[PDB]
């Protein structure tokens, strides 16, 4: 039951460790996952805002959906093009969808997603050139011998996987409280029902849509509200919490599927052999490390 | 049987198999910051260590030098032994004397 | 992880937020347990004070000239634990 | 390559919950008391002091697993499968 | 290493080039020989036809949003072979 | 003051640039027993 | 006496010298790719070496 309808989702904020201000904190963007396992060095990121989907929830290519951390706590579309993936230097877009990026990236120790004009956020994840062959390389060369490999495909509607989604719990705002002259009060916004559970003096359950005056809460620190109409699924993320209801509501796809395909690996300097006795003498050039493999052809 | 930081530390019967059965040594801990995230530490996992000292394959550690090959697992062009070989030649290639 | 907000020109003096009564924070005892502002995360527009736990504005705000929030890091001694302040300004 | 992934804590504001032992693979799952959770919006539960967060962790294969895998296989006597070629009469006869 | 040109605001289905007739590889073999385009080089303007092997134009080609040219792989299977395609746009 | 990378030279310049490096040999510092990129969520705060 | 790979494997009596004579490990492949480039493998030079 894989779902690609986005009208059903919206983006969450998640807390990430290393922001742009050195600190940890709730960001638009949060990266949940990398793997890196296609031999081009293309890299898959999970990322808590959704890409190429605009604020409605339709396939518009070019401008993405976060969930801001301002006053008006709902979905916000932004452009494409002010957004950059970095781990050294900058990372090339490869590709985008709701959730996932896809992207060539150099060497380093760390991989950042930035919204530009900033909200970055940055996780340790080690990443390395990577061989196709037995022979190293930069780059491939234009002789080679064109050997099988693995990348990831940068057509977006391919599946690699799926992602369980879930219908989200509640939020429990600070701005819904009006502790005053020792007396606490709600502020419904626009009079929706923000309902409240809370313990003045036992648990209270009620859905309030006007400002409520409180029985028994004294301070604000022991009474909280939250929004109810809330009806829009959210990954399982760790930053979140579930609702009373955690079953898998939809199944979102997992794009750039690892697919085989060709790729040039360089061939070495032939070396020279020189004949002596019983045995040879390879004299061997390279400039880049080449693996030497030999085995008698008996029983040892 | 399964150990952490090994080879077979996850497995299952097939790939899309439900009954996936692992033994990591995979601990929660007590989020020490006011914050709602599940803190949690584990071993590395066995795949990458066995990539890392895995030695050399079959492909090239493999006595009467003939070649490993898979789908089906099979070792083509082997050089051991003797066949003995029973052939009865039709009597159509046998001449007259 | 404290979201805080000031509106536009807001004066000197004026309210941000109270962090030890969001936080749970003895009023009390919060000169015994050192608390201060991180040396780290300092904005020179808000302070707090350390008696009262309460954080409030220091120079008038300029919209144009700040950006786009602002991090305000604070810490205490035994235990050893610090907390977080994000703050809009609106315009 | 696990993919180790980590459902959302189950919290409650001062009641005492304990989570049943799924048979999901590599299943942990702890209980913290004295939790008093902070995201974005301020304080989740309005209980002081005595709130209960429930951790949960599995594993589960990875998404690239379908290429990266190592199949574990037991090897019993093999048989041997010859190609033979008979120049019989100068008569080309190729077998298996 | 294959060059081809569109004009600008062409429909989708048009032709732009046939790849496999350009390189001299028979038709009636390409299913056989694994004809397939590399999964890194892709573009969301541009498809081809497998069975026919004839690159043709998939979405409708904005001038304004590619840029310049757009870059297409394919390869094949016994004997394995790569070949690379640039299409130029019009304005 | 400045945070910055590590590197071998450190270097002030005036855009739009009159720039002036000086050899520093700057790497990055630690706090406790553990090497670490960034600092983590969960942790022990220590003193520093 | 040239040999690849060490000193002196090119040689010359000047600078400005025609008579120049070489034996560097040089081989000529056949191309893979369908262009019109020269794939060329050498021996190291031997006077970096
Ligand atoms: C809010 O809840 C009340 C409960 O009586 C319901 O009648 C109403 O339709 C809800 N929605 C509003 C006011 O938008
Ligand atoms: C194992 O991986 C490490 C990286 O942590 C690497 O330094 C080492 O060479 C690898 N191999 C062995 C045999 O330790
Ligand atoms: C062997 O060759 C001869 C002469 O070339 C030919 O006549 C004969 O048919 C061949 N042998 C057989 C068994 O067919």
């Amino acid at each position: 039951s894989i779902t690609d309808d986005f009208t059903l989702t919206s983006p969450y904020l998640g807390f990430c460790p290393y922001c742009r201000h050195s600190a940890p904190c709730f960001s638009p963007i949060k990266i949940e996952n990398v793997w890196d396992e296609s031999d081009d060095g293309s890299i898959r990121i999970q990322v808590s805002a959704q890409f190429g989907y605009n604020q409605a929830g339709t396939a518009d290519v070019t401008k993405f959906r976060y969930m801001s951390y301002d006053h008006d706590h709902d979905i916000k579309e932004d452009s494409m093009e002010k957004l950059a993936i970095s781990t050294s230097g900058p990372c090339r877009r490869l590709g985008h969808k709701g959730y996932f990026l896809l992207a060539q990236c150099p060497p380093g120790d760390s991989v950042t997603v930035s919204i530009t004009s900033e909200n970055s956020c940055t996780v340790e994840k080690k990443i390395r050139r990577k061989f196709v062959g037995r022979e190293e390389y930069l780059f491939p060369p234009v002789h080679g011998k064109l050997v099988k490999c693995h990348v990831y495909d940068h057509l977006k509607e391919t599946s690699a996987g799926y992602i369980t989604m879930h219908r989200p719990g509640p939020h429990a705002y600070k701005s819904y409280l009006e502790e005053a002259s020792g007396e606490v009060y709600i502020k419904p916004p626009s009079g929706k029902n923000v309902t409240y559970e809370c313990k003045c003096g036992d648990y209270s359950t009620g859905i309030v849509s006007t400002r409520t005056k409180m029985n028994g809460c004294t301070k604000a620190k022991q009474c909280i509200a939250y929004k109810r109409d809330q009806t829009k699924w959210v990954f399982n993320s760790p930053d979140l919490i579930r609702h009373t209801d955690h079953s898998v509501q939809g199944k979102l796809h997992i794009p750039f599927r690892l697919t085989p395909t060709v790729c040039p690996v360089p061939l070495a300097h032939t070396p020279t052999v020189t004949k002596w006795f019983k045995g040879i003498t390879l004299h061997l050039t390279a400039t880049r490390p080449t693996l030497l493999t030999t085995r008698k052809l008996g029983l040892r | 049987a399964m150990n952490p930081g090994a080879f077979g530390d996850i497995q299952a019967s097939s790939l899309d198999a439900t009954d996936i059965v692992a033994r990591t040594d995979i601990r929660l801990l007590k989020p020490s910051v006011k914050n709602i995230h599940v803190p949690y530490t584990q071993a590395v996992s066995g795949y990458e260590m066995w990539k890392n000292n895995s030695g050399r394959p079959l492909q090239e550690t493999a006595p009467f030098g003939c070649k490993i090959e898979v789908e089906p697992l099979r070792a083509t062009n082997c050089a051991y032994g003797h066949i003995p070989i029973s052939i009865d030649i039709p009597d159509a290639a046998f001449v007259r004397s | 992880q404290l979201h805080y907000t000031v509106q536009e020109e807001q004066e000197h003096g004026t309210f941000v937020g109270n962090i030890a009564e969001d936080l749970g924070l003895d009023i009390t005892k919060l000169s015994a347990r050192g608390f201060q502002t991180v040396p780290n995360s300092r904005t020179p527009y808000l302070d707090l004070n350390l008696e009262t736990g309460v954080l409030y504005v220091n120079e008038k705000i300029d919209r144009e000239q700040i950006c786009c929030v602002l991090h305000l890091e604070v810490f205490l001694e035994n235990p050893l634990e610090l907390f977080q302040v994000e703050i809009e300004v609106l315009d | 390559k696990f993919h180790t992934v980590v459902p959302s804590p189950q919290v409650k504001c001062c009641g005492s919950l304990e989570c049943k032992a799924s048979s999901k693979a590599d299943y942990t799952c702890r209980v913290f008391g004295g939790v008093y959770p902070f995201m974005w919006g301020g304080a989740q539960c309005f209980c002081d002091s005595e709130n209960t967060q429930l951790s949960e962790a599995y594993v589960e294969f990875a998404p690239d697993c379908t290429i990266d895998h190592a199949v574990a296989l037991k090897v019993h006597t093999a048989a041997l499968k010859v190609g033979l070629r008979i120049v019989y009469g100068n008569t080309t006869a190729r077998l298996d």
